[PDB]
């Protein structure tokens, strides 16, 4: 029964972090399934980044970009958020929060974990101007 | 389930390894048995335990 | 190594197409995606049809290639499609473009 609602700063400014913060209702934040990000640039495809199983410290990236974020899950309040490092004009897109499959001992399905629950999406555009 | 230690202080020089926060959802705790197993070695105590009754 | 779809498809309504996906060792996923709405996922599992979604999709696994049959076509069905699975390159899920249905 999860209800992702989520919240960016608006717009940010090239060269400045942003971060956004899902905040899930309805449902705890401890489940065995991994808390994922996606973004969805208008024209290619639906660019993933990785996750944070619900509060471990363990983490896995989109190396296909590169190893800048440092996502973390504070929970208590459930909270998500995401962390992105030295953007530049070209990361703008539309930003999605996603959970797992809900395993049910701790890696059950060996590498699948498909994206099955995305809950609004929030989009943030960076420039200099 | 996968604990974590925390570390209280009580005093000068003794730590209290108290418990943090569990990570995961709480599953049952439990131990199986064999089946077959079970049903084959209760039916050899029935048979030497009949000697003396 | 990445996967590939074709660009678009098209077809009147009431009709049996295919949107068909490239290949591996693993499963595969589709969603679909409204204009201007979050996407949902649609089929998983390679079958295995999740609950709320249409019957009418129906996905199955060939040797190395995977499509979802949809039967009678309708005009609320516009949205895209995407093919999603992951790789041996190591990492990072490399689902490929969608291909977005034209009635
Ligand atoms: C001692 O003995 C006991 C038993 O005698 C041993 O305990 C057994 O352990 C088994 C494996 O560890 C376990 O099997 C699992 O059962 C789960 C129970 O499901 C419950 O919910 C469903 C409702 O859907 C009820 O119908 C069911 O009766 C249960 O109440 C299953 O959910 C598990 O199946 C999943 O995994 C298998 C194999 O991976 C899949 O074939 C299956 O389709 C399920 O797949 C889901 O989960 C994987 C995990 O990542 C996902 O990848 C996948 O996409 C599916 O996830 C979606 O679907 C599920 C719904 O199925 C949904 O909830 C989820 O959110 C996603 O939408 C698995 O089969 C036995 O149940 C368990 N027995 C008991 C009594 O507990 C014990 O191990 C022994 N001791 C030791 C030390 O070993
Ligand atoms: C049982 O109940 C207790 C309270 O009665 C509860 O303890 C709470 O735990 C949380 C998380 O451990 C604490 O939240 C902290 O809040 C402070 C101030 O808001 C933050 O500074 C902390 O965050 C730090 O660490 C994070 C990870 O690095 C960073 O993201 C963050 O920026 C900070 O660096 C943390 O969020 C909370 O303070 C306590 N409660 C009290 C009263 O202090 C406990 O969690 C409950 N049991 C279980 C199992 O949850
Ligand atoms: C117990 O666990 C061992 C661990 O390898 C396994 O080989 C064995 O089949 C298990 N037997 C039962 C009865 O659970
Ligand atoms: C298994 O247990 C049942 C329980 O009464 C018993 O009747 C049956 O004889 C057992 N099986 C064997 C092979 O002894």
């Amino acid at each position: 029964e999860v209800q992702l609602v989520e919240s960016g700063p608006g717009l940010v400014k090239a060269s400045e972090t942003l971060s956004l913060t899902c905040t899930v209702s309805g449902y705890n934040i401890r489940s065995n399934n991994w808390w994922s990000w996606v973004r969805q640039p208008p024209g290619k495809g639906l660019e993933w980044i990785g996750g944070v199983y619900a509060n471990s410290e363990i983490t896995n990236y989109n190396s296909s970009l590169k190893s800048r974020v440092s996502i973390s899950q504070d929970a208590w309040r459930n909270k998500f958020s995401l962390k992105l490092k030295s953007v530049t004009d070209a990361d703008t897109a539309v930003y999605y929060c996603v959970r797992g499959p809900n395993h049910w001992e701790y890696f059950d399905s060996g590498n699948n974990e498909y994206f099955e629950f995305w809950g609004q999406g929030a989009l943030v555009t960076v420039s200099s101007a | 389930n996968n604990n974590t230690r925390k570390s209280i202080r009580i005093g000068p020089g003794q730590a209290f390894y108290a418990t943090g926060d569990i990570i995961g959802d709480i599953r049952q705790a439990h131990c199986n048995v064999s089946k077959a197993t079970w049903n084959e070695t209760l039916g050899k105590v029935v048979k030497q335990l009949r000697k003396h009754f | 190594s990445a996967l590939t779809q074709p660009p678009s498809v098209s077809g009147a309504p009431g009709q049996r197409v295919t949107i068909s996906c490239t290949g591996e060792n693993y499963h595969a996923f589709w969603y679909q995606q409204f204009s201007g709405m979050a996407p949902k996922l649609l089929i998983r599992d390679n079958d295995k049809r999740p609950s709320g979604v249409s019957d009418r999709f129906s996905g199955s696994k060939s040797g190395a290639s995977a499509s979802l049959t949809i039967t009678g076509l309708q005009t609320d069905d516009e949205a895209d499609y995407y093919c999603q699975s992951y790789d041996s390159g190591l990492r990072s899920y490399i689902f490929a473009s969608g291909t977005r249905l034209t009635v």
